[PDB]
């Protein structure tokens, strides 16, 4: 049963004290602070060390030493906390949520907390979906005493493996296994163009714009000169063009290949998703700044969708983003300058929805020369009909649709 | 007990008991080469003509099948209907049984319903951050009826191009990363920006619409 | 054996090898260790290197030894000190100052001094090490880690006042009037419920009288982590440091530190639940020593916090708020002032890496001097600091000259426009987590007090943000009158600015003014505005694609540049040295040459107007403290009156019309 991956929804009060494997997206995860296990206080009167457990979220200190002299003699020996001497853990209290695949028609997904403990810490980070397996134990309720009928439970999930479904790309070691499986790939020949035409397969005709998706996946290399430049190293695509054309699709297509990047849509949304302001942490009562969408895209590709449609304040930032490779801030309550190491994807429709020929194209762009400085390729994706690629295109989705495969019956594409 | 109800406009799908004689009748029916004919005339007897609609809103009630590949992609199997024309010409109406008829419709007018109101957004509740479920995300697997779809402001229909063609919707909003489940079918209805159709300026004046919502 | 229990610290080990390593200390090992062989300097590097520092903290009578981690490394016999150090940093500490006290009286000792040993003999000795090992940042410290001599870096965003401390206290039984002393041990004074003699026995006999006490002081410091890696995703951090005794308000807000200290973990109290902690325990990390001067940066003002230096020596401190200046380095910068082509070089030694932007990198140089810091004593004053903005097309390098101010000054606050608001500039209010109740932080503009704050993307922001601007921008401070707080703030902060013409590239058919975009107030008051322009030019775009490429070449590239460039730590030296110690004065024919030159310029494009005076004032002496001279001369203004010239293309402007004529406005 511990084999089956569980969807948050489907954890019931019948699983309680099992071992289970939930498997969702990571939305929120504490910094690792010291959770006591045993404390141990020092009674120099008697020399003896005494070590009370705790279990539980609060404790209590003790005043006479409980120890077998000081509590039979008339000495009553005054006994003091040790914090090394005491016995400590690195405790993490992450947030599971639940998928959109696992959440039913209608409702919205909910989260399941996880008491991340001991050396299994800082293998969680936001953004990550992972099936974690651990023990399904109860807690005593903590919420408002009115509500409670009974002895009602807070219940948590103590981990005790993480399997990532998409390994990062910081933890990449040649082992040789994966070496076998690599030079397998190198060996197949055309690893450039086999690897460009793999992505979303499903997609036809468009074979350049993978290959510049395919180089924004790989990206360039940072340069830091001894004197403290530092360049971009990594690629920024924008993805112009007219509707209907499948722009939206890559972008899902390239999420689903990247490890970690976020499907920045619209306006109003974006709004909040980079301001990146400063709130209260529940567990630690720290006040945690909270990242928004282009932090939680660090190291990744932000994806974003409607480019053109969407507020200038953001694009202000996106700005900055693009080519310092950081975010100031300097707003009520913040004077720091965020890390957001990002490569950026952006989708969006030209000037007047379809391109007009008759106009030029940076009039029809619309992208102030700064912000489309930054873009390293700007494809263009005009739609211009033809009897021949027309009906190669219709051939090609009617055989997607008739049979859920890419028609390429020799072609290979890569998992 | 509990029983969720059904009542128009709301989450709670109507399903309905199908007994023996009911599916016998109904395998019987399909076996007519006029069927869809008799079916069409069936959703609006009251309003007269407009048939080829008729037509187009029973098969938006079927829909399509939504297919979900390998790598991940998702292929719409939702048919959106826009009706545009002179006023009085029973499109509200329309909109009305839409809603009447369907098993999960959820109707909305044109401003009434915001941005924030489609789709979804962020309700920053103090007991925290919850999420609340707009109209599309509450008539997942279903249809909106929106009417007067001109009224609606600009920024309201920028938030809809998502739910059109992807079928989900992304918070990516004050911390929270989520993608909700919209399989919405929508129906709107608005009248041109003139008034009445006009024949002398070309579609593209009267509509006023953004291209890529057509 | 003998050992602490729970440690592997021997006290007569320790102290035997501690004691070895002071006496038998020789540099010459560390530059041996450091791999600086080719650089040793045998002339210093053989004499008793702790020794001759002991001997000048008694002559002068300092009570703090600021001792170097990697020099207990580098010495072999005391290898093992440095782990010991490292692990258990209380009682090591406490060995050292013990081992440092009776090292001190042999040498006091030998040497026979005449005067009375007792006189000195009552003083507590401290020392302060530092530069224990890498940051390792800090969210990766594990719960194993408490309790060890860590190494943090970062911001002080705030300070909390001055919290007295008991560590000892007085009762007095009140029928009795008998004084009561009791110590402090592990935080606890403990309430005797008999009296200490035997006079009475009560149960309630004694009172506390909390002023009899003994109070020691305790200030909490907030600062946020700026770590050289950082994990993905993570944002910036912020650490509670508590200080002690002379280390009192010697850190101010805004201060890039590298504070060292020990890790340490407590428990907390539930919201009025009496006595009830939760098992979650709270980390702060204490401090030992504070490395407020460092070597890649300019050294703090001296002018700003002159009037605390006088504070801190009545506190004696001991921290070096100022770098010391070396007498053979005050020789080298004599003969680097000495060279003829001083002002090219120390141009082009600001941005090494930037290519071709000579007149700019030089304003830029001419801001980091700043001119005199006049101080009219019959009431108001004049600071000498000088604005620069930066209007120009894209990708002309502006960004990467904003980022290299940064990080060189001292005190510099980097901003993006929209990613800025008035109340962020400025200063705010807050709540702390901790005390749970209002306090007062500091904007932008504050933290960049004594420093430059780079303001990049000027033309995106808001015209309501702008507004501040102008107080600071002016009388360099700000007064601001808002709920709860009524004060003036003196923000003597040069402002940079980078900007891109409106259009996001320039016009040439609309005048300059029209492409910069600015009000006239505010355009008036930036000393230097410089009309960057990328033009077409098939021999320095081949030149700068040359280097750029060069850059390329290799993994790690050392600079690719025809000409020799200062190291960064002797332009730090050289810049540092010229601000604190000259102040140069005006003369006859350089302020006829200013009256000349500010009625010639009087004469569609920006008018000039007594702004133009005063930063040509400014100009004027910020070129000749870079010369190294006490005066200024009438070239040094002509010099000043060129550079104004050619930051906004006069020469190819047009006379009446303000239009730039393209066939003129080409650059080296
Ligand atoms: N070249 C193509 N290959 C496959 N499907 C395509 C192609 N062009 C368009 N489509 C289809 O047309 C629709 C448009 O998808 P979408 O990515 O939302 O378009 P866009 O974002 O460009 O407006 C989808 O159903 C998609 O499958
Ligand atoms: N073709 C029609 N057949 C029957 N009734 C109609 C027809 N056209 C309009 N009506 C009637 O006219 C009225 C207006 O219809 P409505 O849907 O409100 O119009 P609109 O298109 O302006 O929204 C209704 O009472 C409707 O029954
Ligand atoms: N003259 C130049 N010298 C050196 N680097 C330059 C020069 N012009 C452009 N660059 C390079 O091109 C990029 C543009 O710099 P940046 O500051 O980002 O542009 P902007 O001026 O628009 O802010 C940087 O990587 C920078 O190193
Ligand atoms: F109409 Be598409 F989403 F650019
Ligand atoms: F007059 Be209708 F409701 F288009
Ligand atoms: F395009 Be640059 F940031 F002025
Ligand atoms: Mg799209
Ligand atoms: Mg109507
Ligand atoms: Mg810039
Ligand atoms: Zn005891
Ligand atoms: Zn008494």
């Amino acid at each position: 049963i511990s084999s089956k991956p569980l969807s948050v929804r489907q954890i019931k009060g019948d699983f309680l004290g099992q071992l289970i494997t939930v498997r969702g997206i990571i939305t929120r995860v504490s910094d690792v602070k010291p959770a006591v296990e045993v404390i141990a206080y020092t009674c120099d009167q008697c020399g003896y060390e005494v070590f009370q457990e705790v279990n539980s979220r609060t404790f209590t200190p003790l005043s006479e030493c409980t120890s077998e002299e000081c509590s039979q003699n008339q000495t009553k020996g005054q006994l003091f906390m040790s914090t090394r001497a005491s016995k400590f853990s690195a405790f993490q209290e992450c947030k599971i949520q639940e998928l959109s695949q696992q959440v039913p028609v209608g409702h919205i997904p909910r989260s399941l907390n996880i008491h991340v403990n001991g050396t299994l810490v800082r293998s969680l980070s936001p953004g990550d979906i992972v099936d974690v397996t651990g023990i399904f134990l109860p807690a005593p309720y903590t919420g408002f005493k009115a509500l409670k009928a009974g002895l009602l439970t807070e219940t948590y999930l103590e981990a005790q493996f993480v399997r990532q479904h998409k390994k990062k790309f910081a933890s990449f070691s040649l082992t040789s296994d994966v070496e076998e499986r690599v030079m397998e790939l190198i060996t197949s020949g055309d690893v450039y163009n086999r690897l460009a035409k793999s992505i979303a397969p499903e997609i036809y005709g468009n074979l350049d714009v993978k290959k510049a998706l395919l180089l924004l996946l790989v990206g360039g290399v940072d340069k830091r000169v001894g004197d403290g430049m530092k360049i971009r190293g990594d690629i920024n695509v924008c993805l112009m063009g007219d509707p209907g054309v499948a722009k939206s699709q890559l972008l899902k297509a390239i999420c689903k290949i990247s490890p970690r990047g976020v499907y920045t849509t619209g306006k109003g949304s974006s709004g909040v998703g980079l301001t990146a302001a400063v709130m209260k942490d529940p567990v630690t009562d720290e006040m945690i700044l909270e990242g928004g969408a282009l932090v939680l895209a660090d190291n990744g590709i932000c994806c974003i969708d409607e480019f053109d449609k969407m507020d200038e304040s953001d694009r202000t930032a996106i700005h900055e983003v693009m080519e310092q490779q950081t975010i100031s801030i300097s707003k009520a309550g913040i004077n720091t300058t965020l890390n957001a190491r990002t490569s950026i994807l952006a989708a969006a429709n030209p000037l007047y929805g379809r391109y007009n020929p008759r106009l030029s194209p940076l009039d029809n762009i619309n992208l102030p020369a700064a912000l489309l400085s930054r873009f390293d390729i700007l494809f263009l994706m005009l739609d211009i009909p033809s009897r021949d690629d027309d009906e190669k295109l219709a051939e090609h989705v009617t055989y997607v649709h008739m049979h859920n495969k890419q028609p390429d019956l020799d072609f290979t594409p890569v998992e | 007990t509990v029983y969720p109800l059904h009542a128009r406009s709301t989450g709670v799908a109507a399903r309905q008991m199908l007994t023996d004689f009911d599916i016998r009748n109904i395998n019987k029916l399909s076996k007519k080469k006029d069927i869809f004919d008799i079916l069409s005339q069936s959703l609006a007897p009251s309003i007269y003509g407009h048939d080829h609609i008729k037509k187009a809103i029973l098969l938006m009630l079927m829909g399509g099948v939504e297919k979900n590949l390998e790598n991940g992609s998702h292929l719409r199997g939702d048919i959106n209907i826009l009706m545009v024309g002179d006023p009085s010409t029973a499109k509200s109406q329309l909109l009305r049984f839409v809603l009447n008829t369907a098993s999960l419709a959820i109707a909305t007018t044109g401003r009434g319903s915001s941005g924030v109101g489609l789709t979804a957004a962020v309700t920053t509740d103090r007991e925290e951050r919850r999420l609340e479920a707009g109209a599309m995300v509450l008539a997942d697997r279903g249809v909106v009826c929106i009417d007067e779809f001109d009224k609606m402001t600009d920024v309201d229909r920028v938030a809809i191009h998502e739910v059109m063609e992807q079928q989900t919707v992304t918070i990516a909003k004050a911390g929270i990363h989520t993608t909700l489940n919209a399989r919405c079918s929508v129906i709107a209805a608005a009248n041109p920006v003139f008034g009445q159709y006009d024949v002398n300026r070309d579609p593209h004046q009267n509509i006023a619409l953004p291209d890529s919502l057509l | 054996l003998r050992i602490i229990w729970g440690t592997n610290v021997s006290i007569q080990e320790c102290t035997t090898n501690f004691r070895n390593f002071l006496m038998s200390f020789k540099y010459k090992f560390r530059k041996i260790l450091d791999e600086r062989e080719e650089f040793i300097n045998n002339t210093t590097d053989e004499e008793l290197y702790y020794i001759k520092q002991l001997n000048e903290m008694r002559e002068l009578g300092t009570s703090n030894l600021n001792l170097d981690a990697r020099n207990l490394l580098a010495y072999k016999q005391t290898e093992d000190l440095y782990h010991q150090l490292l692990n258990y940093p209380q009682e090591v500490i406490s060995i050292m100052d013990q081992t440092i006290k009776d090292c001190m009286v042999s040498l006091i000792v030998d040497n026979n001094l005449d005067y009375d040993l007792d006189e000195i003999e009552t003083k507590f000795y401290k020392v302060r090490p530092y530069n224990v090992g890498s940051c390792k940042g800090m969210r990766e410290l594990n719960p194993n880690d408490i309790d060890k001599l860590i190494n943090l870096k970062g911001l002080v965003l705030r300070s909390t006042p001055v919290i007295p401390d008991m560590k000892v206290a007085f009762f007095k039984c009140n029928v009795c009037d008998h004084t009561m002393a009791v110590e402090i041990d592990r935080g606890v004074i403990q309430e005797p419920a008999r009296c200490e003699r035997i006079d009475c026995n009560e149960p309630n006999s004694m009172s506390l009288i909390h002023n009899r006490c003994s109070f020691a002081d305790k200030q909490v410091i907030k600062l946020q982590e700026t770590p050289d890696f950082v994990p993905d995703g993570q944002t910036p951090h912020s650490i509670s440091l508590c200080v002690y005794d002379e280390l009192v308000d010697s850190c101010r807000a805004g201060d890039r530190i590298e504070v060292t200290g020990t890790f340490r973990s407590i428990p907390i109290r539930a919201n009025s639940r009496q006595r009830v902690l939760k098992s979650l325990y709270k980390t702060y990390v204490d401090v030992v020593h504070v490395k407020k001067v460092s070597d890649k940066r300019l050294d703090v003002d001296t002018s700003t916090i002159e009037q605390e230096l006088m504070q801190n020596k009545v506190d004696h401190n001991e921290v070096e708020e100022v770098r010391q200046i070396t007498d053979q380095d005050l020789a080298k910068i004599r003969e680097v002032a000495a060279r003829e082509d001083l002002y090219s070089l120390l141009a082009r030694s600001i941005a090494p890496s930037i290519y071709e932007l000579e007149d700019v990198k030089k304003g830029i140089l001419l801001q980091l001097f700043g001119g005199t810091n006049k101080t009219f004593t019959k009431g108001g004053r004049y600071r000498g600091d000088i604005n620069i903005l930066l209007c120009g097309d894209p990708s002309t390098s502006k960004s990467q000259i904003l980022q290299y101010v940064h990080k060189i000054t001292p005190r510099g606050v980097y901003t993006s426009g929209k990613g800025s608001s008035a109340v962020g500039l400025t200063a705010y209010i807050t709540r702390d987590v901790d005390t749970k109740q209002l306090v007062l932080e500091s904007g932008a503009l504050v933290l960049s007090d004594g420093g430059v704050c780079c303001i990049d993307e000027f033309d995106k922001m808001s015209d309501s943000t702008r507004s501040v601007l102008h107080e600071v921008m002016e009388q360099q401070t700000i007064s601001i009158a808002k709920a709860g707080i009524i004060t003036t703030l003196n923000a003597r902060s040069s402002i940079l600015a980078s900007a891109n013409p409106i259009g996001s590239r320039y016009n040439p058919n609309l005048p300059v003014t029209e492409n910069i975009d600015l009000p006239p107030p505010l355009l008036s008051r930036f000393d230097l505005v410089y009309l960057v322009l990328d033009k077409v030019d098939e021999k320095n775009d081949r030149e700068l694609a040359k280097h750029l490429t060069n850059l390329y070449l290799e993994d790690k590239p050392e600079h690719i540049s025809q000409d020799d460039v200062l190291p960064v730590e002797f332009l730090t030296m050289y810049i540092s040295y010229a601000k604190e110690h000259i102040h140069p004065i005006i003369t006859e024919a350089a302020k006829t040459e200013l009256v000349r030159a500010y009625v010639g310029m009087r004469k569609k494009r920006i008018t000039a107007t007594t702004r133009q005076l005063e930063s040509m004032i400014r100009l004027a002496e910020a070129h000749a403290k870079m010369k190294l001279k006490n005066v200024v001369e009438l070239e040094d203004v002509q010099e000043a009156v060129r550079l104004i010239r050619s930051a906004i293309k006069d020469y190819a402007t047009d006379p009446k019309t303000g239009k730039i004529d393209m066939n003129l406005v080409q650059t080296g």
